[PDB]
RNA sequence: GGUGAACAGCCUCUGUGAUAGAACAAUGUAGAUAA
């Protein structure tokens, strides 16, 4: 259950989005490479070829348009379907431990994978025809449950467990009648009062992602879904 | 003017995330604990020490009491 | 409301419980999740399908294509391998006689 | 005139039989000595991990030079393998002479191997021969030695 | 009625072919085609 963060627009990225790829990578730790020197050579077929030789099973990709508009790329290797993202708002890691009065720097929290929740991911109403359909929902909730390792009820200790990332639909507001996602990550403090609380510091980054489209292979095939244009039959 | 009630909307679901958290704390701690109350039911039980037998009962053990706190 | 859906679960046997922690797949049926492994039988397998597709009409041919594309995308998300070109299937049917024909040569060789 | 050490007492101890096993003579025999004199639980884990393809069986008699790995440092032997069908054989008569000893009324946690033996089972009659072989095995308790009085003086 | 939205399920009989997991479906490489 390994992935490799890539910034697939070279160094051309800019200096902004090139330290936002770092923070989603530290983030991501155990299972991303952290010392990938991303050159301003290669392309899909360079990693995607190693990919399978490291055994890298997700991929994570940071594109900037010609308007600078930040694009994330999430692709099951080595056919998969691919998640086309659109980076709305952002911030970075660094930028909330500027806003945070006490930031706590990275301990032994950084080098165990996380904890996965969902919020209004699937069910509410949908439709089977809806503009976001039902059939859709549950692709990309396996997608992101693939994306990390299993958590054994016997086995996995609970003190290991010391991160949470959250990622919620934004299904709330009304006017939002599409595919918006709010990620945000938190670092599980434990304060026994046996009674224990847990309590949550804010890591980052925060990502505002809207999805543009889903397409059947590596950055080809019929795309699936899109919520702009729809194609005839 | 729009920026200072992001926080106390940012704050409103940080409390989500930690729902989310103690959820998942407590139904698998309830789950082992549970479990191994029922652990120690089978050497109380019979079992003839058969690894097969205290194995599949043991798990299906924890798959009803990771199930019974969720739903 | 919330439903709180969170990552991969497992217990000791590879069943995988759900998102939503409510019901249980198993993963000895998991292993029909899996399709074919031989290259010449994966063929037959396409070969049927488009066969079968054939014997259709032009309204359900589309919610097929529509249906298998998205189940295949789905197949490959959890992990299971989906083989689903034809132009790679003949491709590792070329080179697998490849290999039987090389053998041939050696073995006739050693005899 | 000499005697031979007899036995230790039948309940104490638990066996185990199998017979016609179809699993390889040489790979089972070398399985078998890995673990020879160990305790029950150290050995179940070990013929898991070799499973799991995780720890490898060392290759001392019937070795064949197939894998040097950093693993083999714990044997001091250069040749490993990894025998999955024998460690699977191996695991479930182990746990079979753990059922009986808990049926006999024995300790689980105290179990050792004193006895593994493997030998050849007949050829399966097909210019190819299969080669299956017999496996029996004898756990019994540690040896527990208790205290002596003081010796009174008359 | 006889897969065709599907965090589903894929039963039985039936004699032409295939070792299996990992290796993107090894990676791929070159030359041709009145497509």
């Amino acid at each position: 259950p390994k992935s490799m963060v890539i910034r697939i627009g070279a160094g051309e990225v800019g200096t902004s989005v090139s330290q936002l790829c770092t923070d989603v990578r530290k983030v991501m730790e155990p299972g991303t490479a952290s010392r990938l020197k991303e050159r301003k050579a290669n392309r899909l077929r360079d990693y995607v070829t190693m990919c399978g030789p490291l055994g890298v099973t997700h991929l994570l990709l940071f594109s900037r348009s010609t308007s600078g508009n930040v694009n994330l790329r999430l692709v099951v290797a080595p056919r998969g379907p691919t998640f086309h993202f659109r980076v709305e708002k952002y911030s970075l890691t660094k930028d909330v431990r500027r806003a945070q009065r006490h930031p706590k720097g990275g301990g032994k929290e950084y080098m165990t994978p996380p904890l996965l929740v969902m919020n209004n991911f699937t069910d509410p109403k949908s439709d089977a025809h809806s503009k976001v359909p039902r059939h859709l929902e549950s692709l990309t909730t396996t997608a992101f449950q693939s994306l990390f390792p299993p958590i054994n009820p016997q086995t996995t200790p609970l003190k290991s467990i010391r991160r949470v990332l959250l990622l919620n639909r934004e299904l709330s507001p009304e006017n939002d009648g599409k595919f918006v996602v709010n990620f945000r990550h938190y670092l599980i403090t434990t304060k026994p009062v046996e009674r224990r609380a847990v309590k949550l510091v804010e890591l980052g980054p925060r990502m505002r992602l809207r999805m543009t489209k889903v397409e059947e292979g590596l950055c080809s095939g019929k795309v699936l879904w899109h919520e702009y244009v729809s194609k005839s039959k | 003017v729009t920026t200072e009630q992001i926080i106390e909307r940012e704050r409103k679901l940080r409390k989500i995330a930690q729902r989310g958290v103690v959820k998942l704390f407590n139904a698998v701690r309830a789950a082992q604990l549970k479990a191994l109350e029922a652990e120690k039911a089978a050497r109380r039980e019979g079992v003839i020490g058969s690894k097969q037998k205290e194995e599949k009962v043991t798990e299906m053990s924890r798959k009803g009491f990771l199930d019974l706190i969720a739903s | 409301e919330t439903h709180f859906a969170f990552g991969r679960v497992n217990f000791n046997d590879g069943t995988q419980l759900s998102h939503d922690l409510t019901y249980a797949k198993s993963a000895d049926s998991e292993k029909k999740k899996k399709g074919p492994s031989d290259p010449k039988s994966a063929l037959m397998q396409l070969e049927a399908k488009k066969k079968r597709l054939e014997a259709l009409p032009e309204e359900k041919r589309k919610e097929i294509e529509e249906k298998e594309q998205w189940l295949a995308a789905r197949r490959r998300a959890e992990g299971i391998k989906v083989h689903d070109d034809e132009s790679l299937l003949k491709k590792a049917l070329k080179r697998k006689e490849a290999r039987k024909k090389k053998s041939e040569r050696e073995w006739k060789e050693r005899i | 005139v000499r005697y031979a050490a007899t036995e230790i007492a039948p309940t104490k101890s638990a066996r185990a039989r199998g017979s016609y096993l179809r699993v390889s003579f040489k790979n089972t025999r070398e399985t078998a000595q890995a673990i020879n004199g160990w305790k029950l639980q150290r050995a179940l884990t070990f013929l898991q991990n070799v499973i799991d393809k995780k720890e490898a069986v060392p290759m001392r008699r019937y070795a064949g030079s197939t894998g040097r790995t950093a693993q083999g440092k714990q044997w001091g032997v250069s040749r490993a393998r990894w025998p999955v069908k024998s460690a699977q054989f191996l695991i479930g008569l182990l746990k079979n002479a753990e059922a009986n000893a808990d049926a006999k009324g024995l300790d689980t946690g105290n179990l050792i191997i004193k006895h593994i033996q493997v030998n050849q089972a007949p050829k399966q009659r097909r210019p190819y021969m299969s080669n299956p072989c017999h496996i029996e095995l004898i756990l019994t308790e540690a040896e527990e030695t208790v205290q002596k009085s003081e010796a009174v003086v008359r």
